[PDB]
C-alpha cells in the first residue's frame, strides 16, 4: 500500500558554501518541510506529529538536528580525503523510510546518491556501496562503517521508529489520506504535423487519489490511438493529466472523452465533442493565438 | 606496535628565523597531527593530513605551514618564530578505521633566543657526602649542581658503576633562574643521589653525574671566540 | 551539467477568459537542484510566484511546481523561464491552453 | 572551551586516593579518554570510555562516565610518586576517523610524600673536586621558601625514594653562611 520517503538534498560548492533541504512524503502527501534556514522540521499537516508525543518527537528532531550539521561536516572531511579522486561542486541524495503493509509488516531502505546515481545503501547493519558504484567508494564506506554508534542509531530509526512512527501517521491522517476530490473534464485541440490531420486533447484536472482511466471513445469502442500523459501536481494536492488522440478533419463528430474515478461513484465522465457544453467553455476560451 | 617520533626534542630559534619539525610514525597510520600546547590551554590543533600530500588547515593554522612527504612522515614549519617565544610541539598518528586508534610522541620545546650569543653550556660539579650525616643517618646524599646554562634544554642523569640509575634520585622539577631580572638569563640546576653509607664508604663503587645538554648543531655556523655552545654531554665524576 | 529541465505550464481549472484561475509550471527531470524560475504576464515578471518545496522521485531527478493566481484573457500571454547551468540560455515556455 | 576539567590543581598524599573531575558539552559525545602527561613528554593514553553509562580501569586508575550528565571522574588508587604528571581530559565527537578530539587544559596531581621519621638536618659540601649545602630528612608541612637576596640561590623541595629500602625524603640545596640559610622552620634540627 502506502510508502513513506525522508528525502535528503544536499549540495556543496566549495570549501565553504554548503546546505540541506528536506522534504518529508507519505504516499504522495507531504508531510513535513525542513529549510536549511530553519532550526526545526516543520509539519505541512495539522496530523504530522503522528501519535508521538511532545518530548518523543523532541527527542527524533534534536537526533536529527544534530544529525544535519554532523552530516555537513562530515562531507566535508570526506572531501578532504578524497583530495583528487573526488571534488566540488557536490551533490547528494538520501533516501529513507518505511513501506507499510497489512500486518504489522513492514520493509525498510536508505538509499544514498552521488552526483545522482545510486551508490550506498545501509543494509542489515552496515553501509554498503551497490552495483556499478565507483570503486572509490570502497574506502570511505570503510572509514564510516567503524562507527558502531551511528550504524545503532540508525538500525533503530529503520527497524523501529519508521514503522511505528508511520502507523502513526496512518491513524492520524487516515481522513486526509483516503480523501476523494473529483476530476473536472475539459476537451480542447491543435493542428497536428500531418497535413489534415489533428490532435484532440482532454483535460482532466482537480482528482484524488492518483488512479485514473482516460480513453477516446467512439460509442463502446475505445480508439487505440489515445497517448496518455504524465500525472501532474497541482498545488492543492489534486492532480492533472491529458490524454490526446490523432485524427482527420471532420472525424472528431462521435468521439467522446471517457473518464473512470474512485471519487465518481458509477458515474463515469463522458464527454462527447461537439457537446452543448463544449461548444460554450470552447467560446469562453477563445484566444488570439 | 612501533614508536610515533618528533625530531627534536630541543630547538634553538632566533626572532623571524625559519622552523621546522619532522615526526615519523612507523603504526601504518595514515592520519597525521600537530598539536600545540600552551600552558593552561590544552592542546590546539596546526594542521593535519590523510597521507601525502595531503596537508588540512587546523584552527591554529596561520604562522605555520606544513608538509607530507610520505606516509611515514609529516613535517611542520614554524614560518616566523615570535620574539619571545616558548611554545612545545606535539605530533599525533592515527588509524583511519579507528578513532581511537592516536598515539603521541614525546614532544618538540621550542625556545626563541635573542640573539644567539647568549647561549651556554652547563658547569657540572659533583659535590661528597658530609661526613656528620654517616654517624647520623647511615646513608649518604650526593649532590649535583649544573650552571650558567640557556636555554633551559639538559638531561639530568646519575651513572653508578657504569649504570644510570633512578632509585635514589631527585632533581628539580623547576630551573632556577640565575639572574631573575634579564630575559634569557642563564640557568641553575640541582640533583641529589642518596644511597647507603655502606655503599658509599667502599671506593670500588664508581660516582658520576651526567648532564646532556641540547645547543647549537654544526650545521648553523657560529662566529665568536671561544667555545661554539654545541649539543654535549658533560659531567662530573667521584668515587 | 548533469539534466535539462522539462517544463510544462498548464492551469489549475478550465480557462474561462477574464475568469481567475491558477496557473502552473512543473520543471521535472533537472540536475543540479540550483535552479532559477520566474513567471512572466506579458513578459513582465509575475510579482508573487508561490513554489513548492524542492524534491526528487524514485529515478533520483529533481522536480518543482512553481504556480500563481492568474486571469486568462483573449490578448494577455503568459510563460514559465527557467535558468539551469545545462542550458546556456534561458528556456521560456508560453502557455498554451489548446495543448 | 568546550572540556572544563577541575580543579586546576590536586595534592593528595602519597597512598592516598585522588579524584580527578572533567566537564564537557561537546556534541555529540561519541568517546571520552584520558591522558597522563610526565612533565617535558608525550601523552600517554590511561583509559578510554564509550558507553553511555560507562567504567573502565586501566592498572591503578579507574574511570567512570554519565554521558547524560556530561561528567565524567578519573580515580587513582593507592598514588604513588610517579602520578606527579598533568591529567588530561579529551572528548571525540565521531566514531569514525572523520571525527576529532577536544582538549581540557589539564589538572596538575602534586603527591606529596608520607615522611615517617622525620630527621631534620643540614650539611656541608664539601664541594669535590678540588673547588673549595643540604637540608634534608623534613617533613610534608615544612616549605623552602627561596631568598630575597640575589647572592644566594634556593632550589624548591624535591622527594627521593631509595626503592630497595622502605624510605622517601624531601630535599633541598643552597650555594653562593651554612648554618644560615633559607630562614624566610622547625628548630629541632641538627648542625
Ligand atoms: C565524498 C564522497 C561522499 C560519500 C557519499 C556517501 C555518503 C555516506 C553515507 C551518508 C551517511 C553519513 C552518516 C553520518 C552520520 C554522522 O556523521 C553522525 C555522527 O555523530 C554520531 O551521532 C550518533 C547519534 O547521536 C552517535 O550514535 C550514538 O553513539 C552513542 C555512543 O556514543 C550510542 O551508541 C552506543 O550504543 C549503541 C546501541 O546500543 C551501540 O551499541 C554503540 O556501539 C554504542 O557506542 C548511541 O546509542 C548512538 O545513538 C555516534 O556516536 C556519533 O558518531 N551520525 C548520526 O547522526 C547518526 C544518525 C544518522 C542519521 C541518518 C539518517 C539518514 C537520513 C535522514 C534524512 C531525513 C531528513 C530529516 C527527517 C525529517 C523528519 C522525519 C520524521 C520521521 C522520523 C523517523 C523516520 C525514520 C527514517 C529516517
Ligand atoms: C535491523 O534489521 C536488520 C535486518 O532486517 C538486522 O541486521 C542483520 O541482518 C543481517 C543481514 O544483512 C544479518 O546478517 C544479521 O544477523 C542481522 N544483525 C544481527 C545483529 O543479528 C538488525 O539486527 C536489526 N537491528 C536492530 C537494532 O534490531
Ligand atoms: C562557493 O560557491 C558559491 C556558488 O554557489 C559562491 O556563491 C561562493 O561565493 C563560493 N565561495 C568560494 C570561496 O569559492
Ligand atoms: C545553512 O545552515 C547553516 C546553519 O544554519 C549555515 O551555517 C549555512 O551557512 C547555511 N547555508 C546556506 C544559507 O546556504
Amino acid at each position: 500500500n502506502y510508502t513513506f520517503r525522508c528525502l535528503q538534498m544536499s549540495s556543496f560548492a566549495n570549501r565553504s558554501w554548503s546546505r540541506t533541504d528536506s522534504v518529508v512524503w507519505l504516499g504522495d502527501l507531504q508531510t513535513h518541510r525542513w529549510s536549511n534556514d530553519s532550526a526545526t522540521i516543520s509539519f505541512t499537516k495539522p496530523w504530522s506529529q503522528g501519535k508521538l508525543s511532545n518530548q518523543q518527537w523532541e527527542k527524533l528532531q534534536h537526533m536529527f538536528q544534530v544529525y544535519r550539521v554532523s552530516f555537513t561536516r562530515d562531507i566535508q572531511e570526506l572531501v578532504k580525503m578524497m583530495s583528487p579522486k573526488e571534488d566540488y561542486p557536490i551533490e547528494i541524495q538520501l533516501s529513507a523510510g518505511c513501506e507499510m503493509y497489512p500486518g504489522n509488516a513492514s520493509e525498510s531502505f536508505l538509499h544514498v546518491a552521488f552526483q545522482g546515481k545510486y551508490v550506498v545503501r545501509f543494509w542489515g547493519t552496515s553501509w554498503q556501496t551497490v552495483p556499478g558504484a565507483p570503486s572509490w567508494l570502497d574506502l570511505p564506506i570503510k572509514v564510516l562503517n567503524a562507527d558502531q554508534g551511528t550504524s545503532a542509531t540508525v538500525q533503530m530509526l529503520l527497524n523501529d521508529t519508521c514503522p511505528l512512527f508511520v502507523r502513526g501517521l496512518l491513524e492520524a491522517g487516515k481522513s486526509d489520506l483516503e480523501k476523494q476530490e473529483k476530476p473536472v473534464a475539459w476537451l480542447s485541440s491543435v493542428p497536428s504535423s500531418a497535413h489534415g490531420h489533428r490532435q484532440l486533447v482532454c483535460h482532466v484536472s482537480g482528482f484524488y487519489p492518483k488512479p485514473v482511466w482516460v480513453m477516446w471513445m467512439r460509442g463502446d469502442q475505445e480508439q487505440q490511438g489515445t497517448h496518455r500523459g504524465d500525472f501532474l501536481p497541482n498545488a492543492d494536492e489534486t492532480w492533472y493529466l491529458q490524454a490526446t488522440l490523432d485524427v482527420e478533419a471532420g472525424e472528431e463528430a462521435g468521439l467522446a472523452c471517457r473518464v473512470k474515478h474512485s471519487s465518481l461513484g458509477g458515474q463515469d465522465i463522458i464527454l462527447y465533442w461537439g457537446s452543448l457544453h463544449h461548444i460554450l467553455d470552447a467560446q469562453k476560451m477563445v484566444w488570439n493565438h | 606496535g612501533g614508536i610515533i617520533t618528533q625530531t627534536p626534542k630541543f630547538l634553538i630559534g632566533q626572532e623571524g628565523q625559519k622552523l621546522t619539525l619532522k615526526c615519523q610514525q612507523n603504526f601504518n597510520h595514515d592520519t597525521m597531527y600537530w598539536y600545540r600546547q600552551d600552558s593552561g590551554k590544552g592542546l590546539r590543533l596546526i594542521y593535519y593530513s590523510y597521507g601525502a600530500g595531503s596537508t588540512e588547515k587546523g584552527d591554529l593554522s596561520e604562522g605555520y605551514d606544513a608538509s607530507r612527504e610520505k606516509k611515514s612522515s609529516f613535517s611542520l614549519t614554524v614560518t616566523s618564530a615570535q620574539k619571545n617565544e616558548m611554545a612545545v610541539f606535539l605530533c599525533a598518528s592515527g588509524s583511519l578505521l579507528d578513532v581511537r586508534e592516536v598515539f603521541f610522541g614525546k614532544g618538540t620545546r621550542l625556545t626563541v633566543v635573542e640573539d644567539l650569543k647568549n647561549v651556554f653550556p652547563p658547569e657540572v660539579a659533583v659535590f661528597e657526602p658530609s661526613e656528620a650525616e654517616i654517624s647520623h643517618t647511615q646513608k649518604a646524599t650526593l649532590v649535583c649542581l649544573a650552571t650558567g646554562f640557556y636555554p633551559d634544554h639538559v638531561e639530568l642523569s646519575w651513572w653508578v658503576n657504569g649504570k644510570e640509575v633512578h632509585s635514589g634520585v631527585c632533581t628539580d622539577p623547576q630551573p632556577l633562574k640565575e639572574q631573575p631580572a634579564l630575559n634569557d638569563s642563564r640557568y641553575a640546576l640541582s640533583s641529589r643521589l642518596r644511597v647507603s653509607a655502606t655503599f658509599w664508604q667502599n671506593p670500588r663503587n664508581h660516582f658520576r653525574c651526567q648532564v646532556q645538554f641540547y645547543g647549537l648543531s654544526e650545521n648553523d655556523e657560529w662566529t665568536q671566540d671561544r667555545a661554539k655552545p654545541v649539543t654535549q654531554i658533560v659531567s662530573a665524576e667521584a668515587w | 551539467i548533469q539534466k535539462t529541465p522539462q517544463i510544462q505550464v498548464y492551469s489549475r481549472h478550465p480557462p474561462e477568459n477574464g475568469k481567475p484561475n491558477i496557473l502552473n509550471c512543473y520543471v521535472t527531470q533537472f540536475h543540479p537542484p540550483h535552479i532559477e524560475i520566474q513567471m512572466l504576464k506579458n513578459g513582465k515578471k509575475i510579482p508573487k510566484v508561490e513554489m513548492s518545496d524542492m524534491s526528487f522521485s524514485k529515478d533520483w531527478s529533481f522536480y518543482i511546481l512553481a504556480h500563481t493566481e492568474f486571469t486568462p484573457t483573449e490578448t494577455d500571454t503568459y510563460a514559465c523561464r527557467v535558468k539551469h547551468a545545462s542550458m546556456a540560455e534561458p528556456k521560456t515556455v508560453y502557455w498554451d491552453r489548446d495543448m | 572551551t568546550q572540556v572544563e576539567q577541575s580543579p586546576q590543581s590536586l595534592v593528595v598524599r602519597q597512598g592516598e586516593n585522588s579524584v580527578l573531575q572533567c566537564n564537557y558539552s561537546v556534541t555529540p559525545d561519541n568517546h571520552l579518554r584520558w591522558f597522563k602527561q610526565d612533565t617535558g613528554k608525550g601523552l600517554v593514553s590511561l583509559t578510554v570510555l564509550v558507553d553511555q553509562k560507562d567504567k573502565t580501569s586501566n592498572g591503578r586508575y579507574s574511570a567512570t562516565l554519565d554521558k547524560d550528565a556530561k561528567h565524567s571522574t578519573l580515580h587513582i588508587t593507592a598514588t604513588l610518586l610517579d602520578d606527579t604528571a598533568t591529567y588530561i581530559c579529551v572528548v571525540g565527537d565521531r566514531g569514525s576517523a572523520l571525527g576529532r578530539l577536544h582538549f581540557g587544559a589539564g589538572t596538575q596531581l602534586i603527591v606529596i610524600p608520607d615522611i615517617q621519621n622525620p630527621d631534620p638536618a643540614v650539611y656541608q659540601l664539601r664541594d669535590s673536586k678540588s673547588s673549595d649545602c643540604l637540608f634534608t630528612d623534613f617533613d610534608s608541612q615544612t616549605n623552602v621558601s627561596q631568598s630575597k637576596d640575589s647572592d644566594v640561590y634556593i632550589t624548591d623541595k624535591c622527594v627521593l625514594d631509595m626503592r630497595s629500602m622502605d624510605f622517601k625524603s624531601n630535599s633541598a640545596v643552597a650555594w653562593s653562611a651554612c648554618a644560615n640559610a633559607f630562614n624566610n622552620i622547625p628548630e629541632d634540627t641538627f648542625f
